[PDB]
């Protein structure tokens, strides 16, 4: 009811997500919800931003091992 | 001759059509499981009337560019 609305009375940060993963929802059925995975985890990476923590924890392992 | 039993056709009959009913109510059972745990629609379930789950939010500052599908 108050879903999707910043601080300053405006759209999120995530909310592009949301809405094509909302949308993908209603396109499909319970059977065929699978389709909805990819949407749902970049709304997750957006939120949480795990992948690209992992990668600059390759990256920072590249500069901190390999040069010395 | 006092001996006045229903005949052995009319009973296998009745029998027949209390089977019948039993059966009926089974198949309408059976059928009322399954219609129940059946998928139904988002209008049923939630909202008649705004039927559209996408989430439209607030429009203060709306960025184009904030939509996606």
């Amino acid at each position: 009811t108050a879903a999707g609305i910043s601080l300053t009375g405006g759209r999120n940060r995530c909310f592009s997500e949301w809405q094509s993963f909302m949308h993908c929802t209603a396109k499909t059925d319970a059977k065929s919800r699978a389709q909805c995975l990819p949407n749902f985890e970049d709304y997750m990476e957006c939120l949480h931003h795990t992948k690209e923590k992992a990668r600059l924890r390759e990256i920072e392992s590249v500069l901190k091992q390999k040069k010395e | 001759t006092f001996f006045h039993p229903k005949s052995r056709e009319d009973i296998l009959n009745e029998e027949a059509k209390i089977v019948q009913a039993l059966n009926n109510q089974r198949e309408l059972t059976i059928k009322m499981h399954e219609l129940k745990r059946e998928e139904k629609d988002y209008a049923h379930s939630y909202s008649p009337l705004f039927s559209d789950p996408v989430p439209q939010g607030g429009s203060i500052g709306k960025a184009p560019g904030s939509s996606r599908e």
